């Protein structure tokens, strides 16, 4: 879904944490989508890339 | 909590592979001939290599 | 219940832990040392935990 940014490989620093096994590089974008009038999301579409643990 | 033991067992055996396959199916490649008896060369529908010999299967 | 991972190599110990809070893990730093330590020398096992190829 090309709403999204894009790219995978990068080089990261803690700013916060919480789950000790996910270094989440960033939530890479995040856009709300209304929709129209033949019906809605409304919501916020967004993307993130993160590298797991182990 | 899987991926993070990551595990892999590689393939490079025989998959038991030949009797998995029809006999009309496999075309004779070559022969070798020798003190350590003769033995036939066969290829797969899968276009594998084999090499069997009298009492084999 | 404790503290997790211990690799070591003969020189040193690199190791991974969870402790308490702020208490128990400066009472554990305490018994140990505390340094200022200056030029980092980068090696193929740094790269190997981004690989995520040595695990930890």
């Amino acid at each position: 879904v090309e709403m999204l940014t894009s790219d995978a490989t990068i080089e990261e620093f803690p700013e916060a944490q919480v789950s000790p096994f996910f270094k989440n590089i960033d939530l890479q974008t995040a856009k709300q989508v209304g929709g129209a009038q033949v019906g809605v999301p409304i919501l916020v579409e967004f993307k993130i890339t993160m590298t797991s643990n182990y | 909590d899987e991926l993070g033991p990551v595990n892999a067992n590689p393939v490079a055996a025989c998959n038991e592979p030949l009797c998995s396959f029809d006999l009309d199916q496999l075309k004779l490649v070559a022969v070798v001939t020798g003190d350590a008896s003769p033995v036939a060369m066969v290829e797969d529908p899968a276009g594998r290599g084999h090499i069997v010999r009298r009492n084999t299967r | 219940v404790w503290v997790k991972t211990f690799s070591e190599n003969n020189n040193a110990v690199s190791i991974d832990g969870s402790a308490v809070s702020h208490d128990e893990v400066a009472e554990f730093m305490r018994g140990l040392n505390g340094v200022v330590w200056t030029p980092k020398g980068m090696g193929r096992l740094v790269d190997r935990r981004r690989d995520s190829k040595t695990a930890r």
